[PDB]
RNA sequence: GUGCCGAAAUGUACUAUCACUGAUACCAUAAAGGGAGUCCAUGUAU
RNA sequence: GGCUUGUGGCUGCUAAGAGAUCAAAUCAACGCAGCUUUUUGAUUCUUCGAUGUCGGCUCUUCCUAUCCUAGUGAUGUACAAGUUGCUAAGGGUCGGAUUGUUCACCCGUAUUAGGGAUCGUGAGCUGGGUUUAGACCGUCGUGAGCCAGGUUUGUUUUAUCC
RNA sequence: AACGGUAUGUCGCGCAGCUACGCCGUCUGGGAUAAUGGCUGAAAGCCUCUUAAGCCAGAAGCCCAUCUAGAAAGUGAUGCACUACGAAUAAUGGUAACCCAAUGUAGAAGACAUUGUGUGAAC
């Protein structure tokens, strides 16, 4: 043909345009469909990317080469504290789209809520917002409005926000009442909480009414969203590289070692008419730091965190905690976890928002036996021989 | 074996038909033009033929 | 059912009919009639056999036909596989 | 501010209507976009959209021309064909017109007039086929067509509710102007009525 | 030339037409050859 | 590049027979009617105060007159492998030996189509070929010199403007 | 000697970082069509997928579902701040932001993100 060669497309082309991401989580695009009846039952769930370990399970497939086999397997491992509710949204169906019918609020709200209404936090002295602790507006106001999203609105959606929890200042020795108490930072630095809003997909909305006001000022664990062997999408903004050439953003083949003014470029932009650059062409620019889903990552088990038991597994009768020894660019995780399978978008310290997957797999890895023998918590800096502080001591007991 | 009485129920759709030869399309066994509209409705049918 | 040699296998309450084993393939296939419209067998003194009735002749002989289409062979010649389930009477059902 | 009706219409007579008395200098809305009705059949008002869908800009497609599905931007469209509207009076007089699928809260007090000749009755023989804006849009992607006719089930409910007392207001008023008659006289309800 | 863009009858009277189709000289292309599509129609037989 | 389509390519109408028998499963003469601008001609409208000329490398998009994949009909369709018609351009269509090659031709593999975009693409490359000045051979010419006859050495500039 | 310079030193091993030759995901059902196959059924007392009305089944194709960007589509919720039926048409001042100071979850410059009395920075 007139190509002079057959071969693919370089580059998807459904992922355009490749720039910057300013979310600092990952946004939900479109949660799925209420099977109606049955329970509310929340879908969407904030946790930290903590790290990274492999494991080693053991398989049963019928029918394949790995029955009754070892299989050693990658595995990120998302911290995730037990999160606040705090509003609760409705959203009419109009012609236009969406539209909603106004947020209740809670009693009283936390002043990690208070910060993100705020970029400067530190010069403000009066940081009045939210100012509905008045007694006359605030009570009347809720059951009227809480009336109106009985009427009216159809899909109901919740808002809720990170625990970023309080503590004693430096020397100060702690459980103490004259104490001053003050907000400590995330493992990132931050303690402006993530707000986020949760889809409840509980039928007959009046239903949700019940639900979502009962969950309401309470705080949210991991164990009641979701379930050891449940297939999970997580969404996430990935790992920023700044500008990069058109030879690794695209991958395409660099031109002979011959060539004036260098080999790494696409030669030909394009044919003399049209007249123009086409969407299509590889070019320079950003790369890295884009927004995405991605799909059926399996959760291995669930967390929680003195016994820290919670590292080992049923065999063996040696307790070991999570964390490598060592603890890189994190922290240790003194909370719920997610052991998922594989990769996941994103640094170290991002927040990643997962989600129930929009529809059913009917693979039979989906419906997989886990049963995990054996866990890695050998430190990452950069070999490590000693899973344990307490094989060290056995096996070098005198040192100097 | 197969029926005696039971192949001219299966022979009634199957094998006595008629066939356009433009078109190659079915049609019931007294038919003389053909349906669809490429090819004009064209009017030239044979029967379908009997291989073994 | 025409058949030779492999066996059709059928099952059904009221309004609704399922396959397996036509000529020799494991995958059901599955007829949804309208309502008021009665798919029945009885093996005893049909044997091999598929009932239809009901009120309306548009929706009956609409499924009749339904039925037919899904047991067609392809890249076979259908002169010598003739195989299927293909329609013998068409009677009322209490003639007074 | 004229509202109109535009169930039962043709979406050309319609926008050729509507598009000449924009250029007179009149603001005119027009409401249930989606029951506008074009000739043919559903295939053929299909394929007449799926040749438009076609025509895109090359280089890149965000400078082509834009591919609106729902009722009332096709509609907009067909009318802004016909208005010289890159001109500034081409340009006010289409900032002037309004389109709705489902007549809204706003409209439903105004009387609601009906331009006869753009009627599919009249333009259209019988026994020929034609295909409603709705019906072709949600084939074509629109995602709210189900949407509105949730809110036309209410709305005429409603509607309902008012010509029920409408009916009891005027036949009164016609007992009212039953006894009216007679204190005016024999001969003076003859003048009222006919005319002498 | 007279639906609207576009100034001027979607004029009156009378016949044809369903086709992802047709639409005004020079002019911006289409043929040989087919059709129980529809309307009009020539000669015969029953 | 344009107009034109002889030539090249592709397709109808008709059948005189091949096809055991039998024109129309599949081929198709002698004829006749078209389409195409992916071949080469014909012409001289544009460009001689210059649109950088062949092939390969690299990347994009488009057309279908479809080889494969999706779905369907015919048969000289038992099975399998085939021959053939229709809808479909979303995806796929390759590693090498010699040759400057386009093309061709063999070895090998996952079964295997052909085209367009200034014969896409030189301020993107390369410069093997073509086409200067050096030089050699062969035929021709008294000679200077000549030769779609062969061979070898031979400078590829500029973006910072819209 | 120790500990260093110079030959932009040579060899050996080498966290971090990036990277592939490494590792994980790519699930999944609609709607209307193109070819074509059917049902009922006239025209044509028979017969016909419609060459008529009506109905069904139907492509890796088209449009949805999913995923990427996104209100100069100049929008919206929440906090603070200054004049009328309906249906058919072979019918009824003081806040606040930004500078500035770090940090990195990131970066050509801008921007984005986080903190700014707290183990934030330096030790």
């Amino acid at each position: 043909s007139h190509r002079k060669f057959n071969a693919p497309r370089r580059g998807s082309l459904g992922f355009l345009p490749r720039g910057r991401s300013h979310a600092v989580r990952g946004r939900v695009r479109s949660w799925p469909k209420d099977d109606a009846s049955q329970k509310p039952h929340l879908c969407a769930f904030i946790g930290y990317k903590a790290g990274m370990t492999h494991v080693l399970r053991d398989v049963v497939r019928p029918n394949s080469r790995l029955h009754k086999k070892e299989a050693c397997e990658p595995v990120t491992i998302l911290e995730t504290p037990p999160m606040f509710v705090v509003g609760i949204i409705g959203y009419k169906p109009t012609v236009e789209g969406l539209k909603p019918v106004t947020t209740v609020w809670a009693s009283y709200v936390n002043e990690e809520v208070k910060r993100n209404y705020y970029k400067n936090w530190y010069q403000s002295k009066a940081r009045k917002a939210f100012s509905c602790l008045s007694n006359g507006k605030a009570a009347e106001k809720r059951e009227k409005q809480l009336e109106e999203l009985q009427k009216e609105a159809t899909v109901i959606r919740v808002i809720a926000h990170t625990q970023s929890a309080k503590t004693t200042t430096r020397g100060v020795d702690a459980n103490e009442q004259g104490a001053k108490k003050v907000l400590k930072g995330n493992h990132l630095g931050q303690k402006k909480a993530h707000m986020i809003e949760i889809q409840i997909n509980g039928g007959d909305v009046a239903a949700k009414l019940n639900y979502a006001k009962s969950i309401l000022e309470k705080e949210i664990k991991v164990a009641d969203v979701f379930t050891e062997g449940e297939q999970i999408d997580t969404i996430g903004v990935g790992k920023g590289f700044g500008w990069e050439g058109v030879i690794h953003r695209y991958g395409t083949k660099r031109l002979q070692k011959k060539t004036h003014r260098g080999r790494r470029k696409v030669a030909c932009i394009g044919p003399w008419n049209p007249a123009r650059v086409l969407w299509s062409v590889a070019r320079y620019g950003q790369r890295g730091c884009h927004h995405r889903t991605e799909m059926n990552k399996r959760i291995y088990r669930i967390g929680a965190a003195k016994i820290n038991e919670g590292g080992s597994t049923s065999f063996d009768l040696t307790k070991k905690s999570i964390n490598p020894m060592g603890g890189p660019h994190y922290g240790l995780v003194k909370d719920d976890f997610l052991m998922i399978k594989g990769s996941v978008v994103g640094t170290v310290k991002r927040a990643i928002t997962l989600r129930k997957t929009i529809n059913i797999n009917t693979r039979r890895i989906a419906t997989e036996e886990i049963n995990l023998k054996w866990i890695d918590t050998a430190s990452k800096f950069g070999h490590g021989r000693f899973q344990t502080k307490e094989e060290r001591s056995k096996f070098l007991g005198k040192l100097k | 074996a197969y029926e005696p009485s039971l192949r001219i129920l299966a022979e009634k759709t199957n094998v006595k038909r008629s066939v356009c030869r433009k078109c190659y399309a079915r049609l019931s066994e007294r038919a003389q033009q053909c349906r669809h509209k490429q090819c004009g409705h064209c009017k030239s049918i044979r029967p379908k033929k009997a291989g073994k | 059912f025409v058949y030779s040699h492999i066996k059709h296998t059928c099952s059904e309450d009221g309004r609704t009919f399922d396959f397996n084993g036509f000529m020799g393939h494991k995958e059901h296939k599955i007829v949804t009639a309208p309502e008021g419209v009665r798919i029945w067998s009885n093996e005893s003194v049909a044997k091999d056999e598929i009932n239809i009735e009901g009120a309306n002749l548009e929706d009956v002989s609409l499924v009749c036909g339904q039925i037919h289409q899904l047991t067609k062979i392809k890249d076979k010649d259908l002169r010598k596989f003739l195989d299927g389930i293909y329609v013998q009477h068409i009677e009322h059902l209490k003639e007074e | 501010p004229i509202v109109i009706d535009a169930k039962g219409h043709i979406q050309g007579r319609l926008a050729a209507a509507v598009a000449k008395q924009l250029l007179k200098g009149r603001k005119v809305v027009v409401v249930r976009c989606e029951e506008i009705e074009l000739n043919g059949q559903h295939k053929f008002t299909v394929h007449t959209y799926e040749r438009f869908l076609n025509k895109t800009t090359n280089s890149n497609p965000r400078d082509g021309p834009f591919h609106q599905r729902a009722p009332h931007e096709i509609f907009a469209r067909a009318v802004r064909g016909m208005i010289p509207y890159k001109t500034h009076r081409g340009a006010d007089a289409f900032a002037n017109l309004q389109c709705y699928e489902g007549i809204p809260a706003k409209y439903v007090s105004y009387k609601r007039l009906v331009i006869p000749h753009a009627l599919r009755c009249v333009s259209i023989h019988t026994d020929r086929p034609t295909t409603k804006l709705g019906r072709l849009s949600t084939t074509m992607g629109w995602k709210y067509g189900n949407v509105v006719a949730q809110l036309e089930e209410q709305r005429k409910a409603e509607s309902a509710k008012y010509f029920e007392a409408k009916k009891a207001a005027q036949d009164k008023r016609a007992a009212a102007i039953e006894k009216v008659n007679k204190q005016l006289g024999a001969q003076a309800v003859k003048f009222l009525e006919t005319f002498q």
